[PDB]
């Protein structure tokens, strides 16, 4: 009969159309005569119901498999060519006279409907060629009406919470299509879906609209360094120049540090490669231009982002030289380049190109002055400039006597000017440590120019004391000077002066700007003689109790240098202050959550002391621990983070400081179970800190032996047996199985008398799977005491 | 596989792709779909040993 005929037809091309693509284009040909010639007799729904069986046998199979993939194509090639009939005669304007638009629309909805029905099926491999097929059709289907519709809408909407991410992709794909709802669906699948690759999708196929670029580019910080990467490798990149005006200023310089500093380095090359290559080619060659985009007055970012380019391009950087002729238009943009090129250059060591593509010293000197006079005889571009030549000033080239001399007269007369803002005091200072011979030299030809501004000072008052902003000139040059001095202020006379003159008077008075210089210069020279820093650290301790938060942020970081310095020496002892004293005094400001930036100074500073075995008191290091794992300094993530690299390196570093953690981490631990528990009470300010069992493994992992940088130790060993004493001392058993499932982490192997001690305890535990994980260690244990006791 | 014989109507439970699925779960837990940090890294501060290693008013120097 004919409806045979029919089937054979069609199973005909699916048999041959799964092997290879080659002919899949007179595959679809037939199957449209197929098509035609059945409806003529009447056999609409013969083709179509066995259309559609000979569709469901590819179902099952799984993602990869060819022959699947090769019919979903042979399907959606056929209704792509149904439709481009369909749309031709609409854009040619000419008439269709076998009803081939109802047969469309009813195939399409027939098909659309028979395929649903396995949305929802059990087998995971047929709800993704589902959702395959209908995303790879959505494009051709034309017009449906509503019923199918809604289907299909609803249908989706659950699948983008479907179990597998392979399917939430494919339901991905099929809401892209519907974009414009859908939208929104996919925005809250780029943030909230657990699985990357399915964010991937999103973010990838999500349309780039000023609605939707700030969920895309928010990705950027996704945890997945491939989300990361893709929006410098493709996301970035595919927008091109709209990078530099349809994306707001402020993300954007968010976005190239984010990258550049990123931890991983497949993140920051595609970062660098956007930069360097993509952008650069996308501003045909223009560095300058380039460089207007990162905005070199406003970002630091630019100087990773040129080296970037300098190691990606080394064929431009040869060819940018500085003659004379630049001068006439030099801009904020060219000056960074001349700072970024001469530093890149001596760092690699291409003096090639330092003896004919910049100028002498001599010469520099000249233009370095011209911008000055501009400045002090746009006032923000000039003294960016400024800026720029002083730094390559500080290392350039002084081997010409002649240029030494140029460049230093200019910069004592730059030091001399009571308007300069401070960057270049800062930058003025170190140029003239460059041009000095020796520390005697700089020294005294920088307390010359300070002695000068505060004696000028007396004469005007003269027309007694130097004025307060004249003192807070001269202290700000001395505090540049002190950071650069490095022998002992017995061998300093000068400086002795400036500290009776200038330095002491101003830790005397106020305001803060004055007091807070005074400090810091103080603070400079106690690291420089061993008795200054005795006799002053009754003075710091009064600093950070009786002084605003900016002035505790000086002080503090003083009296941690002192101690980095000199160590124990200025502590306990006739006429030295008590360590104990200066104990309380980090306490309280270390849990003074009012001012947060105090906090990582004290939290950062102990860390170094303890360290470096200056601080090796158990009972502030157990402060320390608590403080890190506290619920109150959740909110400070400079301090979690200091707390978070410093501790683990300090036990790992020497088994004196792991042998540390083991007394106390078991009263660590104790405190903040007794803490969760109750943070459960009705007292709060919980998820805000670590659960019990994170924290004990936690604990435990920095107690481990073998993560130190000789011999078992049993370092780790003691601190359990602790761990099983404070045991039992809990409410709520919840906290106890979390105790104790999370044991067997240990190394077991000597030392007979503290294993068989460990294994009373255990016994003596034998009062609820937590009973198969303790049973576990002690099957372990029992077996390490037969062979010790037999080992005799 | 080898291929897929199209001309088979023996096949048998074919048609059981279209099950209903009672109590095989193929929808993701709800707790899981909407989580309060959009899966993004904290600010970092990029703590390192040449960090901690300088000191605070003169970094240029370092300690032991």
């Amino acid at each position: 009969d004919i409806n045979t005929k029919i089937f054979n037809s069609v199973a005909e091309v699916f048999q041959k159309a799964q092997g290879s693509y080659a002919g899949h284009r007179k595959h679809i040909a037939v199957l449209k005569k197929i098509q035609s010639k059945a409806v003529e007799q009447g056999y609409e729904d013969a083709f179509n119901f066995w259309f559609d069986k000979l569709v469901t046998k590819i179902l099952p199979l799984k993602k990869n498999e060819i022959i699947g993939d090769r019919i979903v194509k042979l399907v959606a090639a056929f209704i792509a060519s149904l439709e481009r009939e369909l749309i031709l005669a609409k854009k040619q304007n000419y008439k269709l006279t076998n009803d081939e638009e109802g047969i469309f629309s009813r195939f399409v909805d027939q098909f659309i409907r028979h395929v649903l029905r396995g949305v929802e099926s059990p087998d995971k491999n047929v709800r993704f060629r589902v959702l395959q097929l209908l995303a790879v059709i959505m494009d051709n289907i034309g017009e449906i009406d509503e019923s199918l519709f809604n289907l299909l809408i609803l249908s989706l909407n659950k699948r983008i919470y479907d179990r597998e991410p392979t399917v939430r992709i494919q339901a991905v794909f099929c809401l892209t299509k519907f974009q414009d709802e859908a939208t929104r669906t996919l925005v809250a699948s780029i943030q909230n879906d657990p699985s990357a690759e399915v964010r991937r999708a999103a973010m990838l196929n999500l349309i780039n609209d000023n609605n939707t670029r700030p969920y895309i580019l928010e990705r950027a910080r996704d945890v997945n360094i491939v989300n990361r990467r893709l929006v410098y490798s493709r996301i970035l990149k595919s927008m091109g120049r709209k990078c530099f005006d349809d994306i707001e200023p402020h993300i954007f310089d968010q976005l190239i540090e984010w990258g550049l500093e990123d931890r991983e380095l497949s993140v920051r090359n595609a970062c660098k490669r956007l930069i360097a290559h993509d952008w650069l080619n996308a501003l045909d060659g223009d560095l300058i231009e380039l460089l207007e985009k990162l905005d070199v007055s406003r970002s630091s970012v630019c100087v990773k982002a040129i080296e970037a380019l300098f190691q990606s391009r080394p064929d431009i950087l040869s060819k940018i030289k500085f003659p004379e002729s630049i001068w006439k238009d030099f801009t904020v943009e060219i000056a960074f380049l001349f700072r970024a090129i001469y530093l890149y250059c001596l760092d690699n060591n291409i003096t090639e190109m330092l003896e004919e593509n910049f100028p002498e010293a001599s010469k520099l000197s000249e233009h370095l002055n011209h911008y000055i006079l501009l400045r002090y005889h746009d006032y923000n571009t000039l003294e960016f400039i400024i800026e720029q030549l002083s730094i390559a000033a500080e290392r350039y080239d002084y081997s010409d006597e002649v240029g030494r001399r140029s460049m230093l007269t200019v910069v004592r007369n730059m030091l001399a000017l009571t308007t300069l803002s401070e960057p270049l005091i800062k930058i003025g200072i170190r140029v003239m440590k460059s041009l000095s011979i020796n520390e005697k030299d700089f020294v005294t030809m920088a307390i010359e120019i300070i002695n000068d501004i505060r004696d000028d000072d007396i004469e005007k008052q003269e027309s007694k004391e130097a004025s307060s902003a004249t003192i807070v000139l001269c202290l700000t040059r001395s505090s540049y000077m002190l950071e650069l001095v490095n022998t002992p202020l017995t061998e300093n006379i000068l400086i002795a002066s400036l500290m009776d003159t200038l330095i002491t008077p101003a830790v005397r008075n106020t305001a803060p700007n004055i007091r807070e210089l005074g400090v810091k210069n103080l603070g400079l020279c106690c690291l420089l003689d061993v008795k200054l820093a005795i006799d002053n650290m009754y003075i710091l301790g009064m600093c950070v109790s009786k002084g605003n938060a900016s002035l505790k942020y000086i002080a503090l970081q003083v009296i941690v240098d002192i101690f980095s310095v000199h160590g124990n020496t200025v502590v306990d002892g006739e006429g030295k202050v008590d360590s104990i004293s200066l104990h309380k005094i980090f306490y309280k400001v270390l849990k003074n959550n009012g001012l947060p930036e105090c906090q990582v100074i004290a939290a950062e500073g102990l860390c170094k002391l303890f360290l470096a075995d200056v601080f090796t008191d158990d009972d502030l290091f157990e402060t320390l621990v608590l403080s890190y794992f506290s619920p109150i300094n959740s909110s400070n993530e400079a301090l979690v983070q200091a707390f978070a690299f410093c501790i683990p390196v300090y036990c790992f570093s020497h088994p004196a400081h792991q042998q540390r953690m083991s007394r106390t981490a078991a009263d660590i631990l104790l405190r903040l179970c007794v803490l969760w528990d109750d943070l459960q009470s009705s007292v709060i300010p919980r998820e805000a800190m670590l659960k019990p069992n994170i924290i004990f493994q936690q604990l435990l992992f920095w107690t481990d032996p073998r993560n130190l940088v000789t011999k078992k130790d049993t370092v780790q060993l003691t601190f359990l047996i602790d761990v099983l004493k404070i045991y039992a001392q809990i409410e709520k058993k919840e906290i106890k199985k979390m105790i104790i499932t999370n044991i067997n982490a240990i190394f077991l192997s000597q030392d007979y008398s503290t294993l068989k001690e460990l294994l009373e305890y255990s016994d003596d535990i034998a009062e609820n799977v937590s009973k198969n994980a303790l049973d576990k260690l002690r099957n372990n244990l029992n077996s390490l005491i037969e062979e010790i006791n037999e080992r005799s | 596989v080898l291929e897929i014989d199209f001309f088979k109507t023996d096949d048998s439970f074919e048609d059981k792709v279209f099950a209903s699925k009672g109590r095989t779960k193929i929808d993701m837990p709800i707790k899981n779909r909407k989580n309060d940090t959009h899966y993004l890294l904290p600010d970092d501060f990029h703590f390192s040993t040449d960090r901690i290693t300088r000191l605070f008013i003169k970094p240029g120097q370092k300690m032991s």
